[PDB]
C-alpha cells in the first residue's frame, strides 16, 4: 500500500462517523463545564518539550523553522500545551480544559498501534482532592455510556507515588530502579525474586508484583518501614476509594497493578488504564500530573469506530430529466424542498448528468403529479 | 575430506518425489532416511553424498556453500530471497500454490487486516502489489489454527488440494503464485565444480521432459 | 513563546471553531459530498506526486524510522483527495469534502498562518461548467449559513485564455514569463512596450486592458484569438459563472483573465473569494487536473472566526453547599435536571469545593423554595 | 468463548505439563498425539488447550489468542518476553542453552560463524562476553551445521548431551539455565484473574 | 553485537595497512595523471542522487540539514559526485579523476558483506575511444602489480549493448525484458530455451546465453538483423580488443559474459568485474557510463584487499627507562637526535613515561651498553 | 548597479569567499547563480571599510561613477544587475483608491516618456 | 598591522568615549566629521581606531576586524553578544530600551504590532510578558511608525524623552537599563592583552 | 590553556545549584565581567568565581587571590 506504517485514512462513513463522535465527545465535555482549547500542531521544542520525558522526546519529529533557524516539534501529545496555556491563563484556582485534535508519532506504541492517533482528552487543574480524579471518571463513564456500545472497558488502576517512596526509602540508585521497572513490566516474578534478595526492603518490591492486585490486604502485607510511610498509606487509600466509586457507582470490573509505571517521568500518583474488550494497547490512559495540581485523561477517538455504529444515512438522488424539464420558479420551489431535507439530514445529490450515481443511494426524489417525493430504490 | 558435490533435500514430500530423478541420474541413496538416525547420507556415486535438512533451511545451506546444490520449493526461495543462488532448474514436483484463506463465509472486517503466516515476506510482497496494508505476525508451526481463534483473519500457506483447510472451517480466498520444486546452485560450485555438476543437471532437464 | 504564524486558538474561539468545523462539514454531506480524514503524513512519492515546486517547499519534511523513507507532513489536502479518488472512484463523477490541519514552512502572507484549518469540496470526473456551478452555489449556501456582516467578493480568472494566445503567437518561456511578471504588477506601460514588438501583442494588452469587461472581450480580440474553441470556450465559462454568481446569489464578481497564480496547476476556470478587504482570499478555487477532470475550493475555517459570531453562552454552576446537603434521591432529581440543561448546550459545573468557579460563570443554579432554578450573577 | 485459551507446547513439555493440569482440574478429554483436532476441551467447560509448536506460544499469548501458556525460557528469551507476564517458573523440561562445536576442535582465530535457531540469544551472548560473530539463522535441526562447515559452533538447548556427542560434537560454553515458564497475556491477567487465580494456585502447590 | 552488520574496526596492523595501501594506490592514480578529489562525505539529495538508479536511492541513508529543512544523503557511492565536479570543472575535453573515501549503504550487498567500504576509484570523462577503457585497465593492473598478491584476479567482460540492441531490434516489452534478464542471472538454459521459442529473435537470445563467452564467433551467431546492427558490431568489437590487450599486455584469465547486466540502469556499455579468487562478489567493477558527456571508470573497497595484501613485519622499539633518565642533558639530546633518525627510517620508537610503559607488539629495546646505544631483540 | 567590490589588484583567496553586505539576500542569490559558496556578513552601515580591514574579501553595494571605490583602493569587480528606482503600489490601496492614484500615475508615465 | 583595532560608534559614544581615550594615551590625531577617512591613527602608534554605525561595532569586534569596540548594550542584546567578551559596563550614554505609543491613547487589547529595530529585544520582551506580537523590522528612525498606523508601539532607547514628547508620543514599558560596554574579541583577548591591560586598567580608572 | 578542576572544586565547595552553575558558565562564556560582579555579590564564595573570570589570566597569583578554603583545597592546588 501507498502510506506509512500505523498511518491510515479513514473515509467515507467512517470519517463521517468519527466527525460525530469527535462532535459529541467534545460537546459533553463542553456541557459538563471543560473549556475547549485547540492549541496548534507545532510549536518549538523550549515549550513543547519542556520537562518532556526521554520517550515523548523520541516520539516527537522535530522539524526546522527557516524563519528563525530554532527547532519546532509536531506534537505527540497535546497535555503539555494544555500546561503552556494553564500557565498563561489558568490562576490559581481550580480549572477545567478539554480538547481534540492530531497528534503524531514517530514509532506505533505498540503491536501494530497508529502514529496518527485523534487525541480527545479533559483535564482538571488546581484541586488536590481526590474529588477531582472521581470527576473525572464520571465525566468518562458518561461518554463511554453514551456511545451505546456492546463493547465493554475494563479499568486498571495503579499508583506510582508507591513505589517511589519505596524506592526513596530504600535508597535505590538508578540502575537498581531501571532494572526493577524493566522487571515490572514484564511481571517477571522469578528474575525479580532473585533480584529482590539482595535488595534493600527487597521485600516489599517483591510484593508490589506478587500481590499488589489485592489492594485490601497490600498494606498489611508491607514492610514496618513502608506501612509507616503516610505518603504509602495515603496513596493505598486512594485506590480503595477509586475502586469502590468504579464498582458502585458505575459497576466497573476493576484490576489494580501498582507495578503499573509507564510514564514514571510525568505521572505523580493514581494512574487509570482502560482497555477496550480484549485490546492489547489501552483504549484510555489518565492519571495525576504535575506549583499546580493536575489531573487528566486522552483517546484515540479513532479507535472507537470499531465499537459503534450510526444509523444508515438516507441517500437521495433527484432525478435528472424531471429537473431540468422545470421552470425558473419550479426549480426554485424544488431547491427550497431540497434545502429542508438536508436540514433534516438527508443527503441529497442535485445531479450533473443523467449517470451521476450518489454511493450508497437509497431514494430517489421523483415527480409524479406535480410533486416531488421520496421512493426507496 | 570431502571434494565432491554436497546435495541438500528437503525432508517430506519433496524427496519423495525427487528419489526418482536422483536415480536416473545415477544419485541413489543407500539406504531411508526416515529410519535412520543419520546426518550426512552417502550415494551409489562416490563424488555426492546428501543432507536431508527442514526445507526452509535448504537455501541457507547452499548459498554459505555448505552444500553445492539443493531442491528447494518456489516459497521458500520467496521467502527467504534467491538473491546468493542459481535457480538453474524447475523441477515441476511437488506442486502446489500459495494461496490467502480465511474462515469459511467470514467477511472482511473494515479494519486493517491481520495476516498469521510462516510466509512472511510473500504476505508483505503480495498485500503490497494489491494495494493493501496489512499487520503481519510470524508462525513457525501450522497455520490453519490461527483464524479460528482470532490471531489473524488470514493466512497465507501453501495449498495443494485444499483438503486441509475445508477439513478445518477455512476456505482458499486469493491465488498469490505457483510453487514448484526447484534446483539451485552455490554460485561458487557453479563455477569450480561445472564438470561434476553438468551430466547431473543435464540428467534431471532430461527427466522432465 | 509560539512561533511566527502559529496561534492558540482557545475558550470561545476554541468553541466557535468547532461549531463551524462541525456544521459546515455536515453541510458538504448534506450536498452529496463523501467526507475523507487522511492522514497529517505520508511518504512524499503520493504527497508530492506531480507537486508544484512551491508545494515541494512548503512541505516539512520528515523520516520515516521504520524504513528510512522520506516522509512529508502535508501543506495541502487535494494531492490526498487525489491519491484517494484514484483508488476508490472509478470512472463517474465523485465527491468529496474534507476538514483537517495542514501545515507550511513559510507564512503566503504578512503575519499569515503556517496551521490552516484547512476545509474543502472537490468534484471529479465532470467536463461541463456545471460542476463549477454546483461548487459555487454549495459555497455560497455555506457561507450565507454563517450570517456574517462581512461581504466576500469574488474574482474570476480562466487560465486557458492566457495559454490559448502564448501558444497561438508561439511564444518563447522568456517571454512568456515577463508578460506575466508585467500582468502580476500591473505594469500597463512597460507591457505596451513589449507587446508593440510581440506577435499577437495586442492580443495580450487587451487582456490586461479590457479583460474586466467579459461581454466584450472576445470582440476586441485578434482574428486568429476569436477563431480559437478554447479561447471561445473559456470566455463563453466566465459569462456563464458571472451571471451565475449575480442572479441566484447577489455576488458582487469581478473578472480578471490576468489572474495567473498557479499557472501550473490550474487548467482553467479560477475563482478567488476575498473578505472585505483582506489582501489573502479566503477561498481558492478553481479547475485542475486528477484524465481525470477535477474542480474544487478550499479554505482556513480558522479565518472565518473573526467574522461569525455565537450566542453568548450560559456558563451555570451548581450551588455547593446545597447540594451536599441532598439525599440520595434529590441528588438523582437534581441531576436528572443538570442533564436536561446539557441537552439544550448549558454548560454546567459541578462544583469540587465552595470555591470551585467556571470562567465567564453567567447563572447559578440554587436552591429556594424546594425548588432548582436558573439566577444570573 | 468467554473462558481461558491455554496454549501448550507439543512433545516433552505436554507430558510434563499434565500432572499439573489434572491437579488443577483441567485434564484434556482425548490424547492429542492421535487426533486431527486443533482446539481441545477440558474437564473444566471454562478452559481449552491450544497445541501449537514451541516458538508459536509466546505469539499467540502476547496477542490475546490465548490468555496464558507454558514455554520454554529459550523460547521467551529468542522471542522476547516483553508483552507477557512470566508467571512461574514450573520447574519442567530443564535444560541449559549452550554453545556446541565439533569434538576438540580448536576455535578458530577468526570471526566466528554460529549457526542457530536461537539468532538473538546468540547475538545477546556473545556481545556480553566480547565476540564478534556471523550469526546464520537455522529453522530445523543444528547437529549438522558444524560437521559440513555451515557454522563453527551452534547454539543449542542440551539436556543429556546425547544428542551432541552421538555426532561428534561437544558442549562448550554455558549461556543460561532453561524451563519451561507459565507466561500469561497482560490483558487477560487483569480482566479474568478470577479463573486464573486457583490453576496458578494449583500449579504452584504442584511445584 | 557491540556493532551492527556489515560494520567493523579495521584496527593496528590492520589498520596501518590499510593506511599504507589508501596511500600507495593514490600516488599511483596521481602519478597517472589522474586528478585527486575529495568531496564531502554529505550532499542534497538533489545533486548526490540525479539520475540515481533505484538501487542507489535505497542504499543511500537520509538525513535531514537543520540549516535549510532539505533532505540530504550519505554517499552511498562517489561516482554521482564525480559528475558533478566534471560538469563544474571539467570543460568539453578530456579530464581524469580519482578518489578514495568512505562511502555508506542502507543493506550489505553480499552474505556477511561490508556497508562501510573504503571507495577508491579512478575515472576517465570526455574519450567515446576503446581506448580510455584500455588507459583504465593499465592503471587498474599497474595498481593490482604493485601490490604482490599471491591472490590471483580473475576478469570478467560483459557488454550492455548487445542485449539491449537485440532488445530493441525483436521490440521486446518490459515484462519479457524483465523475464530473460532474470533467467540470465540464474543461468537457466532449459526454461530460457523454451522462453525463447515463443519469443521473436528468441534465438539470438537464447545464442546469448549459451555461446556468449566465446566472442570469436558470437557474431557469426547471431541472426542477419543482429549482425547487420552497427552497435550489436562495435559492442563485439570492443569485447575482442579488450579481451586481447588483457591477455597480451597483462598475462590475464578473461571471461566473456554478455548476459552480464547488473546495473542495466547506469551502465552504457562495456563492463569490467574483477574477481580475487573466488570469492562471489567482485574486488573491482568497472566499465563505461554516463556524464553529452562520455564516461568510464572504476572503483573497489580497498578494505578487501587487506586480507591479499602483506607489509613487512614493524620495528617496534622502546627505550629504557632507566637508562635513559640517568643521562645527563647532553647526553639525551645525543639519544633523541638518533631516535629521530631511527623514526625518520619508520621504526616505532616509544619514549617511556614509566619503567612499566610497555609498546604493544615490542621487538626491540634501544638500551645502553658500553659507551653506547644499540638495538636489541626481545 | 549593484556590484561585487574588492581590494584593488587583491587576488581570490583559495578559501570560502566572505562577502560583507547590506544586501545579503541579492548577494546571497548572485553569488548561487555562479555556482558559488560564500559567507555573507550583514552590515548596516558604510561598506568600502570592510575589505580593507578584512571584515570580507568582498563587498556588495550600488555603484554609480565607482569614485568612492577607487578613492578607497577598491575596485568594482562583477556586475550583478542594473539598478533604478520604481513605483510600488500597496495592494489595497491599488482596489480601494485608483481614482485618486491613477491621474499621478499618468501623469508620472508621461513625465517618464 | 601587529597593534589593536577599536571599533567606535558615531555621533554621543563618540563624544563620551574621547576622554576614556585620552586617559588612556590614545587621541585621535584629528576630527572624524570633517574627514573623507575610514582607518584613523592615534598618539600611540599600536593603536588605531574605526568609525562604525553602532550596529555594526560588535560584527568587527566578533570577526576580528577590531580587536575591541564601544557599543551600546542595546545593540549587543539586539546583535548577540555570544562571541565577545563584555569586559566593562562603560557608564557612558545611559538611556533604556522602553516601549511607546501614542500620547494618552491606550493599549488596545489584540494582538500588538510592535515597528522597531530592536526585533529581537522586542521578540524576547513581550515573550517575557507572555504577549502574542508581530513584530515589523524598521531600519530608520521609529516615532513616525504609530502615527501612520504601521505598528501599535515602537520599542527604542529613550533617555530624556524630548524626542517621543515633540512626536505625540510617550515612554510606556521599561525594558531594561542601556549603557556602552567595552566588548573584546575573544582571539585578541587571549593574544594581545599585554596591549591591551593597560588600556582597559585606565578605562576601569576612568569609571571611578 | 584551562583547567575546569578549578571551577569544578570552588562549585563544590561553595555547594552551587544545576541553576547556578549554569548561569556562571554562560557568563564565564561569554566573559560578561558586570553581570557576573552582580551575581558574585549573592553567591557563595562568589569572590572566589569572580576572581576567576577577572584574574584567572595571572596564573603565578591565582591562587593567592583566592578564598582560604579555595587555598586549602589540594586539588585546586
Ligand atoms: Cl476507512
Ligand atoms: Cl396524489
Ligand atoms: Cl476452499
Ligand atoms: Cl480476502
Ligand atoms: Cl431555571
Ligand atoms: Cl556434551
Ligand atoms: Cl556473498
Ligand atoms: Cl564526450
Ligand atoms: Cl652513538
Ligand atoms: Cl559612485
Ligand atoms: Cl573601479
Ligand atoms: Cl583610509
Ligand atoms: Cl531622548
Ligand atoms: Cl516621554
Ligand atoms: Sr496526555
Ligand atoms: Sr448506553
Ligand atoms: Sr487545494
Ligand atoms: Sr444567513
Ligand atoms: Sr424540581
Ligand atoms: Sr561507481
Ligand atoms: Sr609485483
Ligand atoms: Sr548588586
Amino acid at each position: 500500500g501507498m502510506l506509512p506504517d500505523g498511518v491510515a485514512d479513514v473515509l467515507f462513513e467512517d470519517a463521517h462517523k468519527q466527525e460525530v463522535l469527535r462532535h459529541q465527545l467534545t460537546q459533553q465535555l463542553i456541557t459538563h463545564g471543560y473549556q475547549l482549547v485547540s492549541p496548534p500542531m507545532i510549536e518549538f521544542t523550549e515549550s513543547l518539550l519542556s520537562g518532556a520525558s526521554e520517550d515523548l522526546k523520541r516520539q516527537t519529529f522535530k522539524i526546522i523553522d527557516q524563519l528563525t533557524g530554532r527547532l519546532m516539534g509536531i506534537r505527540a501529545d497535546i497535555t503539555p500545551q494544555i500546561l503552556r496555556i494553564d500557565a498563561h491563563h489558568g490562576g490559581d484556582g481550580i480549572a477545567r480544559y478539554c480538547y481534540a485534535g492530531d497528534v503524531i508519532h514517530t514509532l506505533p506504541s505498540g503491536l501494530f498501534g497508529s502514529r496518527t492517533p485523534l487525541q480527545l482528552g479533559a483535564e482538571i487543574f488546581g484541586c488536590e482532592s481526590i474529588a477531582a480524579d472521581i470527576e473525572l471518571i464520571d465525566v468518562l463513564f458518561s461518554m463511554i455510556n453514551s456511545l451505546d456500545m456492546s463493547a465493554v472497558l475494563h479499568v486498571d488502576l495503579g499508583h506510582v507515588t508507591i513505589f517511589k517512596r519505596l524506592a526513596e526509602l530504600a535508597a535505590l540508585s538508578a540502575s537498581d530502579t531501571e532494572q526493577l521497572m524493566q522487571l515490572y513490566a514484564n511481571k517477571n516474578l522469578p528474575e525479580l525474586k532473585q533480584v529482590c534478595q539482595v535488595l534493600p526492603m527487597g521485600s516489599d518490591f517483591y510484593t508490589l508484583a506478587r500481590f499488589g492486585h489485592d489492594i485490601a490486604n497490600l498494606l498489611g502485607r508491607l514492610s514496618e518501614n513502608a506501612q509507616q510511610d503516610t505518603k504509602i498509606v495515603t496513596a493505598i487509600d486512594e485506590l480503595q476509594r477509586l475502586k469502590a466509586h468504579l464498582q458502585v457507582q458505575w459497576q466497573c470490573a476493576v484490576s489494580i497493578d501498582v507495578t503499573e509505571l509507564s510514564g514514571y517521568h510525568y505521572h505523580t500518583g493514581i494512574v487509570f488504564n482502560g482497555y477496550i474488550n480484549s485490546e492489547t494497547q489501552p483504549l484510555v490512559r489518565g492519571g495525576r500530573f504535575d506549583p499546580r495540581q493536575a489531573t487528566g485523561f486522552s483517546m484515540d477517538v479513532s479507535r472507537l469506530l470499531a465499537h459503534t455504529q450510526l444509523d444508515a444515512p438516507f441517500i437521495v438522488l433527484i432525478d435528472y430529466d424531471a429537473f431540468n424539464n422545470l421552470d425558473s420558479a419550479q426549480r426554485q420551489l424544488l431547491l427550497q424542498q431540497v434545502a429542508s431535507l438536508r436540514q433534516q439530514g438527508y443527503r441529497v445529490t442535485m445531479p450533473l448528468t443523467a449517470e451521476d450515481m450518489p454511493v450508497g443511494l437509497t431514494h430517489r426524489l421523483s415527480l409524479a403529479d406535480n410533486q416531488w417525493r421520496l421512493h426507496a430504490v | 575430506e570431502f571434494l565432491g558435490l554436497t546435495l541438500a533435500l528437503s525432508k517430506g514430500r519433496i524427496l519423495e518425489e525427487t528419489m526418482p530423478l536422483l536415480r536416473a541420474a545415477g544419485v541413489e541413496l543407500l539406504e531411508d532416511p526416515e529410519a535412520s538416525r543419520k546426518l550426512i547420507f552417502p550415494t551409489s556415486n562416490p563424488n555426492v553424498r546428501v543432507l536431508i535438512l527442514r526445507a526452509s533451511d535448504v537455501p541457507t545451506y547452499v548459498e554459505h556453500g555448505a552444500a553445492d546444490f539443493g531442491v528447494a520449493g518456489k516459497d521458500v526461495l520467496l521467502e527467504h530471497g534467491a538473491n546468493h543462488v542459481y535457480e538453474l532448474l524447475d523441477l515441476k514436483i511437488a506442486q502446489c500454490k500459495l494461496m490467502t484463506a480465511g474462515v469459511k463465509d467470514a467477511p472482511l472486517p473494515n479494519r486493517r487486516l491481520r495476516i498469521a503466516t510462516k510466509y512472511v515476506n510473500v504476505a508483505r510482497a503480495y498485500f503490497a502489489s494489491q494495494g493493501q496494508q496489512v499487520d503481519v505476525i510470524k508462525l513457525y508451526g501450522s497455520m490453519e489454527l490461527a483464524p479460528l481463534v482470532g490471531l489473524g483473519d488470514l493466512i497465507v500457506d501453501v495449498v495443494d488440494t485444499g483438503n486441509t483447510l475445508r477439513a478445518n472451517g477455512l476456505e482458499a480466498r486469493d491465488h498469490i503464485c505457483d510453487v514448484s520444486s526447484r534446483l539451485i546452485v552455490n554460485q561458487v560450485s557453479y563455477k569450480r565444480k561445472f564438470a561434476l555438476l553438468e551430466p547431473i543437471l543435464d540428467s534431471f532437464k532430461n527427466s522432465i521432459n
